[PDB]
DNA sequence: GCGGCATTCAAGGAC
DNA sequence: TAAATACAGACCTAAGTCCTTGAATGCCGC
DNA sequence: CTGTATTTA
């Protein structure tokens, strides 16, 4: 081996707002700011893989043309947090002069917002502010809440959500297309469902099915790509008989290497999330799992706790 | 299912929704009854029209009702009262008639003196260059002058009074307060929500009085040495600008002078090696008005401040303000709007003008014009998702609507974990507190309320085992969820329902802190009577105590002046001072409390006890 | 277009280096006669202005009055990498964005061409009118950095007294206090280090310390100071040039009672 | 003898 | 004088490391 | 929540 190709992530990374099969709002409104000009400031936010960065990127393209260079400051907030770097390098740019076209402005890309310290944050605002007119900012995060209000204040909030099936499946078939891959409606169904809305791990998943088997077949999938994990968690706390449950636990998780911390940490999320069954009961599951996950952080992490787990889950649920 | 009423036929109503509705959830009936005009108050009052009663209603707003004498509707009476009124409203209606045409008008007026402050400036721009759709709607419609800024009209007419009369206050050395009480203060401090106009009407005030302005972000420059070389120097100093722009016709003598204003004080630093308490100092003496605008008034890095300077709170603005700001900026912009989505609006941004001309400006770009259709699309993704303060934290956690079914299936367990982790630090504290204070709404058939406040303190007490395997060795950090729950969450369920009194805050703080202050004398005591007792500290305080205070205090009552060199030499043989005599009263509690039992001790004695002592 | 060609990079480095200290941003403007540079202080209190006449430039080009925003950290660490026996030439194109600065040595062939964008300075062009003052002296420019520098250390209040023809410099610090008189006089071998003062009124002034560290920064572009005190007015503390000035207008303290 | 920069360390915050 | 709503009560300490960040220490360059 | 400051009735 020489050398390695492109991954289908960044190969087939949308270069134009059309390609983006996100959230049809928001991406119509980026469009049409892109198109009249005068972007405001702004935070994107939502959860991995569904076109935050795509987007700030292509219409800051879109919005600059050739003075993209320029005119464009792109910084991981996580990789420059610190409260120098927004007093010297950013506040310059800022105030750097630059000839632009009459609707366009100079823009400030900060990729990993959440990640910023306090600092930087605060003493971000007055530089925002001072240079409003030539100078816009463009935040990227995970989680707003990580964001000070009075930064949320000066800016538009775009809550970017999970994509539908319909949209990573068209997507998916539109690389197939382009490039040109034996597939299977099963394998496509498979790598939605081990997707949860997550694109970008969606077509990594593909990528590799392809380079590892050939065809996108849900056998091949599952071979690879094993089956979300919380999910045979929820199968197993959800189970009517002990036997069942324990059965569970033996084969499907602990036969299969998972950690019993990794374990009782699933247990724990998937009950907080989990509506079938009433409040007090979520309540007194989470104090067992609680429990038994302080009994494994001081090493005492074997299959037995995990086993009286199941049973004081049972025992709980048989009034 | 709902019938589509005529316009504005709720129009002068004021309907106070209560109980669970089946059909509509309470927060989609409030709007749809802001949709055809009607007003909404959370509160039963005398000026209420219809109240809409839903079942499990809470039996004091019945009592209130029934009070009242206010005519109580169900889900087909509102169906009705939709379905039946005329257009418009059909004595209140004219009365808020009156007001919408005078909105109206206001908003025209201004749309007119906006356009012509363009015609004017492009006559310039003609004589003689950012262009104007470059520009944020926020910049492009900041206020110029004071008569444009919406709300908290009293804080800026006190600023302005502050500001004017500093001079006059100077002359007298702040001695004078007046009858506006501002002139004491040479500092002012203005602290408040962002977005509400704090910034711009200190820069406002600065501009009109005629005083040079000097502005410098507190979180910008947040040192020591910094804030010296910026304003030390600027503290007592007059301004080149001042003298060189302007000097030769009367417009002022006070043009020579600095208003230095500090933006974003909460942003520095903490502790002594802060800024945060140089500015303080800064606030005791300087020979110029110091105007601070912060965000988050009473923090421990911002105590310094809470005395020294005179306060200022700027509050959410009401909505009917911003009713004709919002019209003024529809009109000009060419974007339909009606007022009846304001008030929504105003609910789901927490009184941030700043975000809502930053919403109306980014959504207007593709919806030309916003509806009562799509509002709830856009409040959805709007939301501000803020941290609440640790009392709305006990609220929202200990209330009885969340724990139902209903609110269950709404206000899901992850919220509450959610909840919790606004503020980690004192949920657990103030769910201790005030659990056992609430009357309950919960409670299991043939459960009583000392029942579900023992399971809630057994869970508190395993909550707090969690929170000491957490915040001590091996640093068990991913525990927080478990004590997300253990510690509030389930303590709160088992006691869920009405708040009785007043949340309280939490007041373990204030007894650890008497604990270690007694603590600490108790050292001091021990580590001086150590050479005669040669017995532990808690040895010494729960038996020897008992026979010190009968040994040094009861001569005192029991035989007059005459046993002060007693008392002296037993303190001395033990090597006890007059501090230490003072603390080892002040341990008894009890049938045995000496803070009054001092008192009724002549004076006499206790000068003859000082001066044997000095 | 502008191509204005110096004579030694040194002097338009020590040109920067006065007033760096002091303003942060400066607009330079370009014109027929020359360069001039009015900078107003972050704290509004010490003034700066430069000109620069067509005579200090080796070669000088202007087909328009051109404003150009520097920042002066960059212009420094741009300068900084010449050496004293380059010369310097400051290009400028239409529509202005970038300034090119070419350092080209005269016994070889090696050229230097550095660029620097340009920034966006809001501020307005205000007027230094010049009215007569009360009191007018010349002293050397190491002498008067000297006397700064030992009575900084004890406060940052600086007290001008000239009243009977002396000159009391006054420094009252929490340590004890500093005071420096200085009597005018007129040596003749060389008046170079004469101090030729002219006193009308006797005037009392205070200044602050640290502004007179960055004033006394640029005590390299001459060897006295021009030193011009106003009882109502800011002094003026000028740095004279082969063809343009240095003068800091510095704002004197509230003489309260 | 300063001038400048780099390194280190202590104070506060977060989990 | 009442409605009508905002909205303020209050800030903890030991501990473990990591991180930032101001400021002092330290050295080299001139 | 109670209690108080502010705005409008
Ligand atoms: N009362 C008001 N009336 C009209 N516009 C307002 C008002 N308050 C704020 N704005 C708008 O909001 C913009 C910014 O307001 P600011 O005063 O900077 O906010 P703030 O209250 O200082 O909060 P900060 O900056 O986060 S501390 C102004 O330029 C106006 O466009
Ligand atoms: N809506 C989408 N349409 C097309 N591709 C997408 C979309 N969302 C994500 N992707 C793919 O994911 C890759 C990177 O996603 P990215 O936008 O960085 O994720 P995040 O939103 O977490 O920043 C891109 O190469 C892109 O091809
Ligand atoms: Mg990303
Ligand atoms: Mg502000």
């Amino acid at each position: 081996t020489l050398s390695l190709q492109l991954p289908w992530v960044e190969k087939y990374r949308p270069q134009v707002l059309s390609d983006i099969v996100g959230n049809k709002e928001t991406i119509d409104r980026l469009q049409q700011i892109a198109k009249d000009g005068n972007m405001p400031h702004m935070i994107i936010s939502g959860m991995p893989g569904i076109g935050k960065t795509t987007s700030v990127h292509c219409l800051a393209h879109e919005l600059l043309g050739r003075s993209y260079a320029d005119g464009v400051l792109e910084l991981n907030a996580s990789d420059d947090r610190g409260i120098d770097v927004v007093r010297n390098q950013i506040k310059h740019f800022a105030q750097k002069k630059l000839h632009l076209p009459p609707g366009k402005h100079k823009i400030v890309i900060l990729d990993e917002a959440d990640s910023m310290t306090a600092g930087a944050q605060q003493a971000l605002r007055r530089t925002m502010e001072l240079y409003s007119n030539s100078t816009r900012f463009a935040f990227a995060c995970n989680q707003s809440n990580k964001i000070i209000e009075p930064l949320q204040s000066r800016c538009a909030i775009l809550r970017y959500s999970k994509l539908s099936d319909e949209d990573v499946l068209k997507r998916l078939l539109q690389i197939i297309k382009l490039e040109d891959v034996k597939y299977t409606n099963d394998g496509l169904e498979a790598i939605i469902f081990t997707a949860e809305g997550d694109m970008r791990q969606a077509i990594n998943n593909l990528q590799s099915t392809v380079a590892g088997h050939g065809l996108v077949n849900a056998d091949n999938v599952f071979k690879i790509v094993d089956s979300p994990h919380p999910l045979i968690v929820k199968k197993m706390l959800l189970a009517s008989n002990l036997e069942d449950s324990i059965q569970i636990l033996r084969t499907d998780l602990w036969k299969k290497g998972y950690s019993s911390i990794d374990i009782v940490t699933t247990s724990f999320r998937v009950t907080k999330n989990l509506a079938q069954v009433k409040e007090s009961v979520r309540l007194e599951m989470i104090k067992e799992i609680g429990l038994t996950h302080m009994r494994i952080l001081e090493g005492v992490g074997t299959y037995l706790q995990l086993a009286s787990m199941l049973a004081k889950i049972h025992k709980l649920n048989n009034k | 299912s709902f019938p589509e009423g005529k316009p504005n036929c709720l129009l002068g109503l004021t309907i106070v929704f209560t109980g669970v509705l089946p059909t509509l959830e309470r927060g989609a009936s409030e709007a749809l009854a802001k949709r055809y005009g009607a007003r909404v108050t959370k509160s039963i009052s005398s000026k209420t029209s219809v109240v809409v009663l839903g079942d499990e209603a809470g039996p004091k707003k019945l009592e209130k009702i029934k009070q009242l004498k206010i005519k109580a509707i169900d889900e087909e009476g509102f169906k009705q009262l939709i379905a039946g009124m005329p257009a418009e409203g059909g004595e209140a209606a004219e009365k808020a008639r009156r007001k919408l045409e005078e909105q109206h008008n206001i908003a025209t007026k201004e749309a007119e003196l906006l356009v012509k402050k363009e015609e004017e400036r492009s006559k310039k721009l003609a004589a003689t260059v950012v262009r104007e759709e470059d520009k944020l709607w926020t910049v492009k419609y900041a206020p110029t002058n004071l008569q444009q800024v919406c709300g908290n009209k009293g804080s800026v007419m006190k600023l302005k009074n502050w500001l004017a009369n500093w001079e006059n206050s100077k002359k007298n050395s702040f001695k004078h307060a007046g009858k506006d009480g501002s002139g004491v203060f040479r500092a002012a401090m203005l602290y408040g929500p962002p977005g509400i106009g704090k910034t711009t009407a200190a820069h406002l005030v600065a501009q009109e009085l005629g005083y040079d302005i000097l502005e410098q972000n507190a979180s910008d420059v947040r040192s020591k040495t910094l804030l010296n070389a910026g304003v030390k120097n600027a503290l007592d100093n007059m301004s080149v600008v001042g003298y060189f722009k302007h000097n030769e016709e009367a417009q002022n003598l006070n043009g020579k002078h600095f208003v230095i204003i500090m933006d974003e004080v909460d942003g520095m630093s903490g502790g002594d090696r802060g800024g945060v308490g140089q500015l303080a100092q800064f606030c005791r003496k300087t020979s110029t008005p110091l105007i601070l605008i912060c965000n988050e008034r009473n923090l421990p890095k911002m105590r310094p401040f809470d005395r020294v300077c005179l306060d200022i709170q700027f509050r959410r603005p009401d909505a009917n303000s911003i009713k004709s700001r919002l019209m003024t900026i529809a009109i000009r912009e060419k974007f339909k709007l009606d007022p009846n989505v304001i008030d929504r609006l105003i609910q789901t941004t927490r009184g941030d003008i700043r975000q809502v001309i930053n919403l109306l400006s980014t959504i207007s770009t593709t919806t030309k014009t916003i509806n009562h259709e799509n509002i709830n699309e856009i409040s959805k993704a709007w939301e501000k998702n803020i941290a609440l303060k640790p009392f709305d934290i006990a609220h929202k956690m200990l209330d009885g609507q969340i724990y139902s079914d209903i609110g269950s299936r709404n206000f899901t367990l992850n919220d509450k974990i959610a909840l919790y982790f606004d503020d980690f630090d004192f949920t657990p504290l103030m769910i201790q507190e005030n659990y056992l204070s609430t009357r309950p709404s919960v409670l299991k058939p043939g459960q009583s309320h000392l029942e579900a406040v023992a399971e809630a303190a057994n869970c508190i007490s395993l909550g707090d085992i969690v929170e000491k395997k957490i915040r001590s060795s091996e640093q068990l950090w991913s525990l927080l969820p478990l004590h997300a729950v253990l510690s509030s969450v389930y303590p709160a369920s088992k006691v869920a329902g009405h708040m009785a009194g007043r949340i309280n805050f939490t007041a373990w703080l204030g007894q650890n802190s008497k604990s270690a202050k007694y603590y600490r004398l108790l050292q001091e005591i021990h580590y001086h009577t150590r050479l005669g007792t040669s017995t532990d500290k808690i040895g010494l305080r729960l038996d020897y105590l008992p026979t010190f205070r009968k040994r040094l205090l009861d001569p005192f009552l029991k035989q007059g002046a005459d046993a002060i060199s007693s008392v002296i030499e037993v303190m001395d043989d033990y090597y006890l001072t007059k501090e230490d005599w003072d603390s080892i009263m002040e341990f008894f509690v009890g049938p045995d409390v000496t803070t009054a039992i001092i008192k009724k001790i002549p004076a006499t004695v206790k000068s003859g006890f000082t001066r044997k002592y000095n | 277009m502008l191509e204005a060609k110096f004579e030694e990079a040194s002097l338009f480095k020590r040109i920067i280096d006065g007033f760096k200290d002091c303003v942060q941003l400066v607009n330079f403007q370009c014109k027929e006669d020359g360069i001039i540079a009015q900078a107003v202080d972050d704290s509004r209190v010490l003034l700066v202005s430069l000109e620069i006449g067509v005579e200090a430039f080796q070669e000088y080009r202007c087909d328009h009055p051109v404003t150009l925003g520097m920042d002066l950290t960059s212009l420094s660490k741009i300068l900084r990498c010449g050496n004293n026996t380059d010369t310097l030439t400051l290009i400028a194109d239409n529509t202005p964005d970038s300034i090119i600065l070419l350092f080209e040595d005269t016994k070889k062939d090696r050229i230097a061409e550095y660029s620097l964008k340009l920034m966006d300075i809001d501020a307005d062009f205000l007027k230094i009118e010049e009215l007569q003052y009360d009191s007018t002296l010349s002293l050397p420019s190491s002498e008067f950095s000297k006397i700064v520098r030992d009575l900084s250390q004890l406060s940052d209040s600086i007290n001008i007294m000239i009243t009977k023809e002396t000159i009391k410099f006054v420094a009252d610090g929490d340590i004890g206090s500093g005071s420096v008189i200085i009597k005018p006089f007129v040596d003749m071998e060389h008046p170079e280090t004469s101090i030729k003062l002219e006193m009308d009124q006797p005037v009392d002034l205070t200044f602050g310390a640290k502004y007179l560290l960055d004033i006394i920064k640029g005590s390299s572009l001459s060897d006295r100071v021009g030193i011009r005190l106003s009882s109502e007015a800011p002094a003026l503390f000028q740095f004279d040039l082969k063809s343009g000035f240095l003068q800091f207008f510095l704002a004197p303290k509230f003489n309260d009672e």
